[PDB]
């Protein structure tokens, strides 16, 4: 038994003055998916198939696992937080009467939203050795999104998924009806970057002569996961040198650090 | 790796590669040997006997004089060595007639190490897959002097010396027997010396060696096939048993 | 089950014994000892250290010796998650033990693990996803799972091992997974300098020494090409028979081990 | 199942609430379904049923909606083989679907087949690493003989979708089948009403009637343009929590959303 | 309980 | 994290380190040279060298890792012998002509760089030059010399541009260990016999073989008598004076 | 079951092993006297017919210890689990039974970079060169059992174990010089009658370019082309024959003669 | 891999250039220099490091004219090219016209030699960022220069490694030295403050530091050595 043991985190949740930046991806997904969640009534009163789903890929650090964590208790919609793993490991038996199961308590407690894990594992778009370990288990999804509407349902369930590749799944989810609004989550300008910065620091003790500009363009290539880790080592860099605060200098040697430069430093440079 | 295919570059232990692969290529090569006396020098060759269609009437040579106080000796590949060979003696003569003096020997070979240290240094170019070295004697003098010349372009000064085929064993040899405790003085042991220095390749073949010596005054001499037929049994004649 | 059985159970090793690395620790035990020690000074600040740092480097370049002289040091439960303990066949039988290796750890408090190469499983990068049954993929997507999506545990240190860490996953490199990654590489001079003399202890040489000599001949090596040195050194002089070693002995062990000369110099 | 949806022969979409054309539609009416219907004649000649067909084409046209939907009204079970999502690294097994798929096809009585991207298949062979390249003509030229062998059916027919047509020029399989070739078109600016009257239904809007749409559609003629136009001019008259349409969105919308399917 | 899984017990693969 | 291997086969590429590789390797083949040493008095600059014997059978002036390079300047050779003769052929062409251009005598930092001008050759050109170089060349030269403006000083030309007035130094096989001790064996209040002793004494601690009169060089230099090396036997009887000294 | 006295040759490469195996087992004082333990570990590089598994079995003869019997293939299995703990197995039981030996041979098979595959298969081999490393060195001591292993080529080969740690010593064969081939050849030779004609110092000869083992090839092969002709004993001419035979597709200098 | 970066011949895959991109990474590795102004008389400070406890110190400052001179910060060498071609400007606007060359004419030209070695194939960018000062006819200035080609006119900036622990000094006090005029000996103090506090416990000794100074009656000159301790 898994159900049981998994519960929705509606009552821990990080509220939403964590995230930085974003400013329309959440803006297309409230007006995507929320707003349809209140007024049931037009989109089966004025005459529309509403969006019955959605989906976000784009590269890791990046806030796919965070956000759909910030939307539920933002809107009081409880859910589960999937995990394609738990359902592919050993156990058979389960992976199909699971899913049954979760919308099928989602479709009580309604409204209510749904959320899967990178599909990394589920996926599955081969036809390798065996296809028969893992096709009972997408086909109950996909009849079990089936039910979510077709009939003039409005069964005020909603699903979204999260996954890096958006290229190896099954061909056969960006199918109408089914979905048609997959997400890209850009990695960050050097704007967008800086909120991301401060944000993972307040709880940290600074001063307040940092411009926290330029440090945003020593940084390319790096979002949320590369930035607060930096944000980490350099309070470790205070105590070795027994710092109360953190310098700007710390956190640029925390770039330094991120990939283990190490430069000689005085060679023939002046 | 990738740090080998060129001459304007260097591995990250600091030393570039084309050039010391020519030291393999010039090991695939013939012998050289040079000894200085106290007032004559000589000079070695492991000359082949390949078959009985090349013309006796004549034989080849590894040696190649440039003017009558100069002479040179090489091994490695013969093509690269034969331009070299054209820009000594020709630079020489010029050195005649601008200055109205013969060659010192040191600026003769620093024009040889002068041309393998840009036919390295620039690219566009390839080594002289050669190693060289030069015998004989200054004008109004009997200081007698070889150098050494290597692709890399220096120029050193040794009293015996070996190239190409078990030089290894050479070397050592010498070291073992030749020595400036006791410096020869005429040639018929300068080349007692030498021609038994051979035979750690020579593997009794007579029909496989040339030799040469050297005046002051300017001159030189060659020498025949049985001027050595004899030394080939004297040398024999301690090997009694 | 087996779990219980891989337990250190105190190798004897210092940090006496291991030399050009003085900064390296200073990053190794600065994440173990100290939340585990004095977790005061980090709460002074107020907040959270990580957790599950990693080391890689070259081979033989001085690495698992730390892994088990922290061991001893720390007086506190050390646990070797070592190959062939991790893979077994029958699906279940191989990913259960992970499951209940974490399960020994959260139970019990003030715990530290270690994982011996972990360039099996973790550097079993999915080959471009192929395969319609991945048996690695399952049970590498758990400890992320165990380690990423929520916390795992609060008090517990891991350390990872890769001579090549290019091969696991690019979510390796990402907090609540990883942390850190440390990079063991070769010494310089002051440090082989101190790697020789705890290595010639027991060796029964007398003085007349200067190892600057050696250490300005013997360039880029690693931590235990300097170990071999002392015993072909101090072997010559046994078939040459004699009851001490000398210097110039090392000068002729030197040569091998490193491994026609460069007269352009 | 375990592959595709097979339609049950009578999912009845409309062929006709569309729109798209009338010429190709009843071109595609002779090869497919006059001998289904009227076999009294091709027998009476002796030639037999035709061999399959080409749409080029860029999307928008809807050259798939079409597909299953005239499948639909003959009835017979509409699959899926998009040749990106067919080849596999592997030596064989890319000429193992293929055969899979005419084998289970006539495992089932009738069924028809809807390859895309069949570009995938029919490359230039520009970078001839032999490994490789001997390889796909080996996949490829297994389909030539899995698909027309003994199989004397008149039940299994052959579609290939292939945008991009005529990038294949390892060679283009012309003679014998592919007994039509469609002259697919774009959707003129008069066949965009023709197109809005479509998805417009179903809708209690005040009419959202105009003249101005056909002009913002100009240019972004593709299907998915006027799917999506009023889809968002949908979300539009309840951004203020109205009650009906407003033609104006409809102005606002493809003039402000064929932008990106304009530039990208 | 002879459920005796196969044991996923590889074997070799050509490549490209 | 893809590392240093790639940035490294062109002169003329940073990598984002932000720094170049290839001159920062010409610096490792000086490494492999033989030793070379300088330090100066106020009465007096003095050099030291090791010759790496490789074969009993070298008449051991051949090589030179020392030069009369004019009436009060000296070098001082470490790393590829074949390359610095580039230098000097172009040095001591300064030397004399500013001896005609200007009729008188030179100051070294002219010199020191115009050998630094010139090493940089192989890209931009100082005077807006060309190139004629696909390959700075190792070596690390000790330009020792008198002027009349600051007295007896010496100096430090690598290939890579930039130059440096050491009092004392120490580059090639052994850089490490002389050049830390020197450190505490330096005095501004030296003789010329407190110099020549410890520059052999040093030059013993570092390197391979014992010592002897073939097995090492020295010269010193004076405003007046100039570059003068020492004869094998006059250095070999310093090289008894320090054993006496040392009981 | 050979012995010495049947190699001659080796004897720069020999003294290692004896320092190795058959000597610490006798007069370990030695070793501690300088305050030093011995190698655990040794290798041998290719080149071959040039007598390699031939030394091993050699000290086999006289090693008065367990010695055992692998080549690098018997570690692999089929069941993708089973492999690496047969690893641990054989180093337990030695063990068990020390003072051990092992002989892993043409580990080639096994010893390879970490080619990062897709295949399926060849991971699972990967893990078993890996428990070995976990296993030799890794993270315990073992104690005195001692590695012998060999191969025919490692100039890409063999990434990692081979350093010390591991291994120490890696002692390497060629064709012989002119003047191994002097004993060698006595070595198979006596036994026959050799009537008058020895002449050996010719027979053999710089420019045969030819192995350590073509010598009992060009040994058997003139008795038999002697006893053919009724004659049972042997001459030079036998033997000239033979060396113009097995010689001749060894090698072709047909892109020499340019480096005049 | 962040390809597209083995010469700066090529675009990003957006629209930047990478090599370029990393010369600017190379003046970071280099040492601190700083250049103030007023309305009458401008400055620069800048700490030189050395090369062990025993070498000398680093030529930073450097004469190109009397109503002019800079101060490098990163690669020395490829700067000493520049400072011979701002000598023979200088001196080519004086043989001919005789008249100052405009301090501000400098920077508008050597932007276009910074371009002309950014896009053919050989060469580098002048891997090095430096500053400008000048009196003129028309008043004091301050040009920096960093590699890609854009120089600004400004009142004050710093570079190098650990310098915006300087600039923040400046931003903060900005108006108070711009007014200032006809009194050079406490401007010269403001660098101080100002750079000292971006230090690793260099602690400012008097040999590790140079100073040059230019004004309407005083040329351009450098203060280095034991008349210096004055301003510490
Ligand atoms: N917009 C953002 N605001 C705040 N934090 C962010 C943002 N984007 C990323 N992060 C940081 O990145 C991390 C979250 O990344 P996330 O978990 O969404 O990706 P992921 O799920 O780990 O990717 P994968 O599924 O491939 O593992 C957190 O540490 C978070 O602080
Ligand atoms: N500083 C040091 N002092 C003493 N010994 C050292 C040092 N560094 C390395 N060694 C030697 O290296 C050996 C261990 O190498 P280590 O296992 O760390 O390399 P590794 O990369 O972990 O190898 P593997 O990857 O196979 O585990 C020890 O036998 C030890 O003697
Ligand atoms: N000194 C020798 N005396 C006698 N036989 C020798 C000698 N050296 C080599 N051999 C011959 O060489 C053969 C052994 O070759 P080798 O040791 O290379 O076999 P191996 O270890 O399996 O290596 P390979 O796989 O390359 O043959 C023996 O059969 C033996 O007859
Ligand atoms: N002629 C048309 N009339 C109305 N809608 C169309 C038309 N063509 C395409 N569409 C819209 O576009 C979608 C089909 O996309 P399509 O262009 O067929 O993709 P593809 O070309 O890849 O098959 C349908 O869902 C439909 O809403």
């Amino acid at each position: 038994s898994r159900v049981k043991a998994m519960e929705v985190d509606e009552k821990p949740t990080e509220t939403y003055s964590d995230v930085g930046g974003l400013d329309k991806q959440i803006e297309e997904l409230v007006e995507a998916i929320v707003l349809p969640m209140k007024r049931a009534d037009k989109f089966k009163d004025m005459g529309i198939r509403a969006p019955k789903g959605a989906l976000m890929y784009g590269p890791p650090g990046t806030g796919k696992t965070l956000l759909a964590r910030a939307c539920a208790a933002q809107t009081n919609a409880t859910f589960l937080k999937l995990a394609a793993p738990q359902l592919v490991q050993m156990y058979i038996g389960e992976g199909a009467k699971l899913v049954r199961d979760a919308f099928a308590l989602a479709k009580e407690k309604a409204p209510t939203i749904i959320f899967i894990d990178e599909l990394d594992a589920i996926g599955t778009k081969r036809f390798d050795s065996e296809k028969s370990g893992d096709r009972e288990v997408q086909r109950t999804m996909l009849e079990l999104l089936n039910q979510l509407d077709g009939f003039s349902s409005d069964d005020r369930v909603k699903v979204l998924a999260a996954t890096n590749r958006v290229d190896v799944l099954d061909p056969a989810l960006l199918r109408s009806g089914r979905l048609d609004r997959k997400i890209e989550f850009p990695l960050p300008s050097e704007d967008s970057r800086a909120q991301i910065l401060q944000i993972h620091s307040r709880k940290m003790t600074t001063d307040d002569d940092i411009n926290w500009q330029e440090l945003a363009r020593s940084t390319d290539e790096f979002n949320g996961a590369q930035l607060k880790a930096v944000t980490v080592e350099a309070g470790m860099i205070a105590l070795r040198n027994g710092q109360s605060s953190v310098k700007h200098e710390d956190f640029v040697e925390g770039i330094s650090e991120v990939q283990a430069r190490k430069s000689k430093s005085v060679s023939f440079y002046a | 790796s990738g740090y080998d295919r060129a001459l304007s570059i260097f591995s990250p232990d600091g030393h570039i590669f084309q050039v010391e692969y020519a030291l393999e290529a010039v090991k695939r090569g013939t012998c050289a040997v040079g000894v200085k006396g106290k007032n004559c020098v000589v000079l070695g060759c492991e000359r082949r006997s390949t078959l009985k269609l090349q013309d006796t009437r004549i034989t080849p040579s590894k040696v190649s004089k440039i003017d009558s106080h100069v002479v040179l000796s090489f091994s490695g590949l013969n093509a690269d060595s034969r331009i070299l060979i054209e820009k000594a003696r020709v630079e020489a003569q010029s050195h005649r007639l601008t200055l109205e003096d013969p060659v010192t020997v040191e600026y003769l070979t620093r024009y040889v190490a002068g041309v393998q240290q840009r036919y390295t240094q620039s690219g566009g170019v390839r080594p002289f897959g050669v190693s060289t070295l030069i015998a004989g004697f200054d004008p109004r003098d009997d200081e007698p002097k070889l150098y050494q010349t290597e692709p890399s372009g220096i120029y050193s000064s040794w009293s015996a010396q070996t190239i190409g085929r078990n030089s290894k064993t050479v070397r050592e040899f010498l070291e073992k027997n030749y020595d400036r405790k006791e410096p020869p003085a005429t040639v018929e042991e300068c080349v007692k010396l030498t021609v038994r220095s051979l035979l750690e390749v020579v593997q009794t073949g007579a029909k496989n060696i040339e030799i040469t010596v050297v005046k002051p005054d300017s001159d030189i001499v060659a020498l025949s096939s049985e001027e050595i037929n004899q030394y080939v049994t004297q040398i024999e004649q301690e090997k009694q048993e | 089950s087996v779990t219980m059985m891989t337990v250190e159970e105190k190798p004897d090793v210092t940090y006496s014994d291991v030399g050009g690395c003085k900064d390296q620790i200073e990053k190794l035990r600065e994440v173990v000892e100290l939340p585990l020690l004095s977790p005061e000074r980090f709460a002074t600040l107020g907040i959270d250290p990580p957790k599950g740092i990693l080391l890689y480097g070259p081979p033989g370049t001085g690495k698992t010796l730390c892994a088990r002289a922290v061991a001893n040091r720390t007086d506190a439960t050390f646990i070797r998650v070592i190959g062939s303990e991790l893979v077994q066949k029958y699906v279940g039988e191989g990913a259960r033990m992970v499951r209940e290796l974490f399960e020994m750890a959260r139970t019990k408090k003030a715990c530290i693990i270690f994982f011996d190469e972990i360039d099996a499983v973790g550097g079993a990068r999915f080959d471009d996803g192929a395969g319609g049954d991945n048996e690695v993929q399952r049970t590498m997507l758990e400890l992320i799972t165990q380690l990423d999506g929520f916390d795992p545990r609060g008090n517990i240190k891991v350390m990872f091992a890769t001579n090549r860490p290019n091969t696991l996953d690019p979510a390796l490199l990402r907090p609540g997974r990883i942390d850190r990654k440390v990079e063991f590489s070769l010494p310089d001079l002051e440090g082989r300098a101190n790697i020789f003399r705890i290595h010639s202890k027991s060796m029964s040489v007398e003085r007349g020494i200067r190892w600057e000599l050696i250490s300005r001949l013997c360039p880029n090596s690693t931590g235990a090409e300097l170990r071999s040195v002392c015993t072909e050194a101090g072997m010559f002089a046994i078939r040459a028979r004699r009851k001490v070693a000398t210097e110039k002995d090392f000068l002729k062990a030197v040569d091998k081990v490193i491994s026609s000369r460069y007269m352009q110099y | 199942l375990v592959y595709n949806m097979t339609s049950f022969e009578q999912g009845e979409i409309t062929f006709d609430g569309i729109g798209g054309l009338t010429e190709q539609i009843r071109e595609l009416r002779e090869v497919i379904e006059l001998p289904l219907k009227n076999p009294e004649i091709f027998q009476r000649v002796g030639i037999k049923p035709p061999k399959g067909v080409l749409l080029y084409g860029p999307p928008g046209t809807g050259k798939t909606l079409l597909a299953k939907a005239v499948a639909a009204t003959i009835g017979a079970n509409f699959i899926f083989s998009p040749a990106s999502g067919i080849v596999d690294k592997y030596i064989g097994e890319s000429a193992r679907i293929i055969r899979e798929m005419f084998a289970y096809a006539k495992e089932h009585e009738p069924c028809i087949i809807f390859m895309d991207e069949v570009d995938a298949i029919g490359g230039r062979r520009f970078s001839e690493g032999t490994s490789a390249d001997r390889e796909i003509q080996r996949t490829l030229m297994e389909l030539l003989t899995q698909m027309d062998g003994f199989d004397n059916l008149g039940q299994t027919k052959i579609i290939m979708a292939t945008n991009r047509p005529d990038t294949l020029d390892p060679a283009l399989l012309r003679p014998g089948r592919l007994d039509r070739k469609v002259e697919i078109p774009l959707p003129n600016e008069a066949g965009r009403l023709e197109i809005f009257k479509i998805h417009t239904a179903k809708v209690k809007k005040t009419g959202e009637f105009d003249f101005e749409a056909a002009v913002k559609m100009s240019d972004g003629f593709n299907g998915a343009d006027i799917r999506n136009c009023a889809t968002e001019a949908g979300f539009f008259a309840i951004r203020d929590d109205r009650d009906h349409i407003n033609p104006d969105d409809l102005m606002k919308a493809v003039r402000k959303v064929a932008e990106v399917k304009k530039l990208e | 309980n002879n459920e005796n899984v196969s044991a996923r017990l590889g074997g070799a693969s050509i490549a490209v | 994290f893809l590392t240093r291997s790639e940035y490294d086969r062109g002169v003329s590429t940073f990598s984002p380190e932000g720094r170049l590789f290839q001159v920062e390797y010409s610096l490792e083949a000086i490494k492999l040279g033989s030793t070379a040493i300088g330090i100066a008095t106020k009465e007096g600059v003095v050099l030291g060298v090791e010759k790496r014997a490789t074969s009993p059978l070298l008449e051991s002036d051949s090589i030179e890792k020392i030069v009369e390079i004019d009436r009060h300047i000296g070098c001082a050779m470490s790393g590829l012998t074949a390359d610095a003769r580039s230098m000097i052929e172009h040095a001591r062409t300064a030397a004399v002509t500013h001896n005609l251009y200007y009729d008188e005598d030179i100051n070294v930092e002219s010199l020191t760089q115009s050998v630094c001008d010139l090493a940089l050759r192989f890209g931009e050109g100082a005077s807006g030059e060309e190139r004629l170089m696909s390959r700075p060349f190792g070596v690390a030269l000790l330009i020792a010399g008198h002027d009349a403006d600051d007295g007896y000083q010496l100096f430090h030309a690598e290939p890579s541009g930039t130059f440096y007035r050491y009092n004392a130094k120490a580059i090639g096989s052994g850089s490490e260990g002389a050049q830390a001790e020197l450190l505490n064996e330096w005095h501004s209040s030296l003789t010329l016999k407190e110099a020549e002793l410890l520059v052999l004494k040093i030059l013993k601690q570092v390197m391979e073989e014992k010592l002897d009169e073939n097995n090492a060089q020295l010269s010193c230099i004076t405003k007046q008598d100039g570059f003068k090396i020492y004869d094998n036997e006059k250095t070999a009887e310093l090289i008894k004076e320090l054993k006496e000294k040392e009981a | 079951t050979e012995s010495y006295s049947d190699i001659g040759g080796l004897e720069s490469q020999i003294q290692e092993i004896k320092e190795s195996v058959e000597l610490p087992l006798t007069h370990p004082e030695l070793y501690e006297e300088m305050g030093i333990k011995p190698p655990k570990g040794v290798i041998l590089y290719g080149a071959p017919g040039t007598g390699k598994t031939l030394l091993a079995k050699a000290v086999a003869n006289q090693t008065s210890a367990t010695f055992l019997r692998i080549v690098g293939s018997e570690l692999i299995q089929k069941y993708l689990g089973d492999g690496p703990r047969l690893c641990r197995q054989i180093f337990k039981v030695a063990g068990e039974n020390a003072p051990s030996i092992v002989f892993i041979d043409e580990i080639d098979a096994i010893g390879t970079k970490r080619y990062d595959s897709n295949s399926g298969g060849e991971r699972e081999i990967q893990r078993t060169m890996l428990e070995l490393l976990n296993q030799l060195d890794g993270f315990d001591d073992r104690g005195d059992v001692k590695v012998i292993m060999a191969t025919n080529k490692i100039e890409t080969l063999d990434p990692a174990l081979i350093r010390p740690g591991r291994i120490d010593r890696k002692i390497l064969f060629e064709n012989p010089d002119l003047s191994t081939k002097k004993k060698i050849l006595g070595i198979h030779t006596s036994k026959m009658n050799l009537s008058e004609d020895v002449n050996l110092e010719t027979l053999v000869t710089t420019k045969d370019d030819l192995s350590g083992a073509d010598i009992q090839a060009m040994c058997t092969e003139a008795g038999l082309l002697a006893l053919r002709e009724r004659r049972m004993q042997v001459t030079a001419e036998d033997f000239k024959q033979a060396k113009e035979r097995v010689m001749k597709n060894k090698v072709e200098e047909n892109l020499e003669g340019l480096y005049l | 891999r962040n390809n597209y970066d083995g010469d700066t011949v090529t675009f990003s895959p957006t629209g930047r250039l990478f090599q370029v991109e990393y010369a600017l990474e190379a003046i970071k590795q280099g040492s601190v220099t700083v250049g103030l102004r007023s309305n009458t008389h401008a400055v620069l400070v800048a700490l030189k490091r050395n090369a062990d406890e025993l070498s000398s110190y680093q030529k930073k400052i450097i004469k190109c004219d009397e109503h002019m001179g800079l101060s490098l910060a990163g690669l020395a060498p490829d700067a000493r090219v520049l400072s011979n071609y701002l000598r023979q400007q200088c001196n080519y606007s004086s043989l001919v016209f005789n008249r100052k060359l405009a301090v501000e004419r400098a920077g508008h030209l050597l932007c276009d030699k910074a371009q002309k070695n950014t896009q053919s194939y050989g060469g580098r960018p002048y891997g090095v960022g430096l500053l400008i000062i000048g009196y003129d006819k028309s008043g004091a200035h301050l040009l920096e220069f960093q590699p890609s080609g854009n120089v600004t006119e400004l009142y004050g900036t710093a570079i190098g490694a650990r310098s915006q622990g300087a600039k923040t000094y400046l931003e903060r006090t900005l108006d108070t030295f711009i007014k200032i005029d006809g009194n050079p000996d406490e401007l010269i103090k403001a660098g101080v403050e100002a750079i000292s506090q971006s230090l690793r416990d260099e602690s400012l000794t008097v040999d590790n530091l140079s100073i040059a100074i230019v004004g309407k009656d005083t040329p351009f000159t450098i203060y280095d050595g034991e008349a210096v301790a004055k301003y510490i």
